[PDB]
């Protein structure tokens, strides 16, 4: 029974594995902005795709016009 | 017959002991910064175990 109040102490601390555990450090205010940043980012690459599909059709049209 | 003098090895007796316990000590006891590791050896990747 002990062995297991043990166990869920180990595995809730800090660095509990003596395997791969090192620190990271960070700052928030880059991260906020990355964040916010892949938001435009990503709508910008569908949009991008959708104008392509407009010009994709004009150049059709423009064909059918000229056919 | 030795025909000479004996044979000798030289060994500065103080010296070691000054050096040896000035290692067993703070040498051992520097920040990790200034520690290296060998080669062909293999350390685990956390900080604070010991080994």
């Amino acid at each position: 029974a002990a062995a297991a109040m043990t166990a869920t102490r180990l595995a809730s601390s800090y660095m509990p594995s003596s395997g791969s555990s090192p620190s990271v450090p960070s700052s928030i205010i880059a991260e906020e902005k990355l964040l916010a940043l892949l938001a435009e980012l990503e709508a910008l690459s569908r949009q991008l795709a959708a104008l392509t599909q407009q010009v994709s059709e004009l150049r059709e049209q423009q064909q059918q016009q000229n056919k | 017959i030795c025909k000479g003098n004996v044979y000798a090895m030289e060994i500065n007796l103080q010296a070691n002991l000054w050096k040896s316990f000035l290692y067993s000590n703070v040498a051992l006891y520097l920040p990790d910064s200034y520690k290296y590791t060998p080669a062909n050896v293999k350390l685990p990747a956390n900080t604070n175990t010991y080994e």
